[PDB]
């Protein structure tokens, strides 16, 4: 504003903020159990085992 | 079997501004 005497004024304001977050988790598991048993009382010296 | 994974991501940003303007002119030979 200026009248009989001059007066000067000036102001400025600016602010900026940016936040960020990122997370990712991955997991994988697997289990398999296979057992085979064979008992033969056949009566041959070789063929029973064969 | 075992598997595990972990990801992380972080980003930051900041900005600031400031101005200042002031003028003076006085004239009641004299000038300013």
């Amino acid at each position: 504003y200026e009248d009989k005497i001059n007066v000067g004024g000036g102001l400025s304001g600016d602010h900026c903020k940016k936040f960020g977050g990122g997370k990712t988790e991955r997991a994988r598991k697997a289990m398999a159990v296979e057992d085979i048993i064979s008992r033969v009382r056949g009566g041959s010296s070789g063929w029973s085992g064969g | 079997e075992e598997q595990i994974e972990a990801f992380k991501s972080i980003i930051q940003e900041k900005t600031s501004n400031f101005n200042a303007a002031i003028s003076l002119k006085f004239t009641p030979s004299l000038h300013g």
